[PDB]
RNA sequence: GGACGACAUUAGACGAAUCAUCUGGAAAGAUGAAUCAAAGAAGGUAAUAAUCCUGUAGUCGAAAAUGUUGUCUCUCUUGA
RNA sequence: UGACCGAUAGUGAACCAGUACCGUGAGGGAAAGGUGAAAAGCACCCCGGAAGGGGAGUGAAAUAGAACCUGAAACCGUGUGCUUACAAGUAGUCAGAGCCCGUUAAUGGGUGAUGGCGUGCCUUUUGUAGAAUGAACCGGCGAGUUACGAUUUGAUGCAAGGUUAAGCAGUAAAUGUGGAGCCGUAGCGAAAGCGAGUCUGAAUAGGGCGUUUAGUAUUUGGUCGUAGACCCGAAACCAG
RNA sequence: UGUGGAUUGUCCUUGGACAAUGGUAGGAGAGCGUUCUAAGGGCGUUGAAGCAUGAUCGUAAGGACAUGUGGAGCGCUUAG
């Protein structure tokens, strides 16, 4: 039958080709210096995308 | 050609690879599956995403953002898809959907200046950008929303 | 491009109706897929066998698991047993697929052109018999010297042309709309009617 | 379509039993043992196909060494002096001449005796 | 709730016309000359048969039956 | 009707089948087709109590005689060419006298007095002649398959476009007709939103992802997902 | 190293070459044969398939041809 998507990848947005992710350590932990908390920039998924790119395959 | 001398295209069809049919084929006995383990068992293997016990990649990263079902999508149209008819006039959505330059109007028609109009035709769509109208104004069309 | 209409030798109003339909370059790649898919939908998937869970009986363990000195068996209907139990046998299914409309037309025009460049086309005039006379069609084919295999073309529903000349070894009848790529590639000569000779020039043009 | 095997498994098993003709016991009757014996025969022939160029070579040397001690000489010395006089002759030919025309060999010894 | 027919369908109908040689224990085979064909599907016959049987194309359908029910009435009526 | 089976196949059952047989009972459950065109199924004579032979006769055939089409291996025998009772052997292979043969005619074939070299095969192992596992022998059967999706490669058709689904009139014709839809041609942001740019936010500044655009439909090969998913095998759990 | 041959990948752009060719788990490429279908052309009681024997042919899986036994079907070429 059709193939099903991993519904818990509500944490990835498809770029033109690849996928963008969210930063871990992002909350309820803030006894930190301030150069540290500030880098909440966007990083993409690595070349572990060969283990899990068939599961988010209609996110397109 | 004839029905007793027909030939297919060169390098168009190949023979399927049959595993476990001798030692001369190089894919017999073990049939390229290794020796032992859980990946050599009939119908064995872990789920596509298992890390073998370590927390999965999609479990340490947090989620964010909603969905907002009620969303308005407009069929994007460039300025290079309006120079198909010289001396044009009243380019309405009905004359654009039957033109073949645009189809299945999601919910309107938005124009985006990507190229040069190179004409003075009268435009008339749903809504444009801050450059599309300017280009239409230069031409001489009464762009009306 | 200049074909000559005929009728039992007598030459009628010569018709030059032949442009991009006849005298064109035929494709040897679009004509092979049109014949491979033609006999692919002419197959009936009526074949099946019983598996390990379909044979009668075989639900009780033969003997003990260990302590007998024999091989450990589980059922009496196993695949290696003489009783029965096939592994991966045939199963009911279809073998028909589809192809782009453009390709369908190209192949159709790639066959007629080959028959026109091999001196195997003959545009005869309208013909009709009062009653299906097989003997009448026998002498008719005797006059127009042609090969053993032929393929007469109909305009609409010639009942007298369908019922007659149908029990002949190496003869087939069809209509302009019912033009295939297997029957046209199986015959050696073509005999289409003048009225039905321009009808295929518009549908395939 | 079911393709039942036949007239192809016995046609190839009857070609391995014909190769094992002349064996002692059930090595020329059963096919399970014939295949093993025929699989070893090929591994032996290829292994002694290079050992046949070592036995014959050693044979000639022994014959030339026995036909060189009659003229108060030694194979090592005879050969040494035979190469110092610029003479290209095989060991199989030298022994072939010694067994035949002895006169010829006698003269050869003198030529390799004054070349030392 | 049933008179009323005609027709699409389920048995049985008639069902086109071949001889001669050769080899053989016997030919349908080879060979030669023919002839039906809305029937050159298939099986039998002392070997491989469109013309020797069984049939098949198609013709009556069928002492009926309902199936599309195509059709008159019959009780079906008072509504604006 | 069939790119379905053809007697270990196909129904458990082509014949004496739910029958022989097995169990207190619920229940389990086989083996077994073929003389010839026509019984014309061996009249008669000879040996024997009979069984069975040897002649004769029937037939195209009797090495077609009911152990009845064809008759393969394992296994069991009779005749015959060369060789063997001082010898230590995974039994072969390379060289080589003598004694007999005569072919798909070629630097032919059978046998073997002596010499050199040489510890079977499969699996599992750092390593097996191994005293680690498996097989008495021969024959027949016995293990990566199909449906629907996803991604990549070759082939062909059209090209800023590409192509149809369920349907409907058709040789169960798979070619016509059928424009709901699907992919691509424009992205960026949690969104409202703006758009060749956009978010960032105090920042148009510096950076992130985009822009310079080739794709698409069907088929072929490789791998993967949901189904038993390459094949065989458990202690045990629940329902009646 | 000498002499003849097989395959490659190169090279030069038709045969001299240049180099190269142990191999387990694995990756890639080119082939042989079995059952069925389609088209064309064939063989067969003057003996098909099967079975038995042989000193024959191809680089391997394999393929022919005589002879005996057998008594009715079975090859070849291209593609699926």
């Amino acid at each position: 039958p059709k193939m099903k998507t991993h519904r818990g990848a509500a944490k990835r947005v498809k770029r033109t080709a690849s996928g963008q992710l969210k930063r871990s350590r992002a909350f309820t932990s803030h006894l930190f210096a301030n150069k540290s908390t500030k880098q909440k920039r966007q990083l993409r998924k690595a070349r572990l995308v060969s283990k899990s790119d068939m599961k988010r395959v209609k996110q397109l | 050609m004839k029905l007793h001398e027909l030939k297919p295209a060169e390098g168009s069809r190949k023979e399927r690879n049959r595993v476990g049919r001798g030692v001369a084929t190089g894919n017999g006995k073990t049939s390229g599956r290794g020796h032992k383990g859980q990946k050599a068992r009939s119908g064995g293997g872990v789920r596509p995403g298992f890390e073998g016990g370590q927390l999965p990649l999609f479990r340490r990263l947090p989620k964010r953002g909603f969905t907002n079902i009620n969303r308005k999508e407009y069929a994007i149209v460039n300025l290079d898809q309006l120079n198909k008819f010289e001396d044009g006039t009243e380019v309405t959505p009905a004359l654009l959907v039957e033109s073949g330059v645009v189809k299945n109007e999601k919910s309107g028609i938005k124009i985006l200046g990507n190229g040069s109009l190179d004409k003075k035709l009268t435009v008339k769509a749903h809504k444009f950008s801050a450059s599309a109208a300017e280009a239409i104004d230069a031409k001489g069309g009464a762009h009306e929303v | 491009n200049y074909d000559v209409l005929k009728l039992d030798g007598t030459k009628s109003g010569s018709i030059e109706l032949s442009d991009a339909v006849f005298g064109i370059e035929p494709n040897n790649s679009v004509l092979f897929e049109a014949i491979n898919l033609q006999r692919a939908s002419l197959r009936q998937g009526t074949h099946a066998v019983k598996n390990r869970s379909a044979v009668s009986g075989g639900g009780r363990k033969p003997w003990k698991q260990k302590g007998t000195g024999r091989a450990r068996q589980g059922t009496i209907r196993a695949p290696q047993w003489r009783g029965g139990g096939i592994v991966f046998g045939p199963t009911p299914r279809s073998y028909a697929y589809k192809m782009p409309k453009k390709m369908r037309r190209l192949a159709l025009r790639s066959a007629l052109s080959f028959k026109a460049q091999e001196n195997g086309l003959t545009v005869v005039d309208a013909f009709n018999f009062e009653a299906p006379k097989t003997k009448e069609f026998k002498n008719v084919l005797s006059t127009l010297e042609q090969p053993k295999k032929v393929l007469v073309v109909t305009e609409n529903e010639d009942v007298n042309v369908e019922l007659s000349a149908r029990n002949i070894p190496g003869v087939q009848v069809t209509t302009a709309q019912g033009l295939n790529v297997l029957d046209i590639t199986n015959a050696d000569s073509l005999v289409i009617t003048e009225a039905a000779a321009k009808k295929v020039e518009e549908v395939l043009g | 379509p079911r393709v039942k095997g036949g007239t192809v498994t016995r046609a190839r098993r009857k070609k391995t039993i014909k190769l094992a003709k002349g064996y002692f016991g059930s090595k020329h009757t059963l096919y399970k043992v014939a295949k093993q014996q025929v699989m070893k025969s090929g591994q032996y022939a290829f292994r002694d196909r290079r050992q046949r160029k070592r036995d014959f070579r050693k044979l000639w040397i022994t014959r030339i060494n026995a036909a060189a001690r009659q003229h108060e000489m030694s194979y090592s010395r005879l050969m040494n002096g035979l190469k110092k006089a610029g003479i290209d002759i095989n060991r199989k030919m030298l022994s072939e001449i010694a067994i035949s025309d002895e006169k010829a060999f006698a003269q050869l010894v003198t030529k390799a005796k004054d070349a030392l």
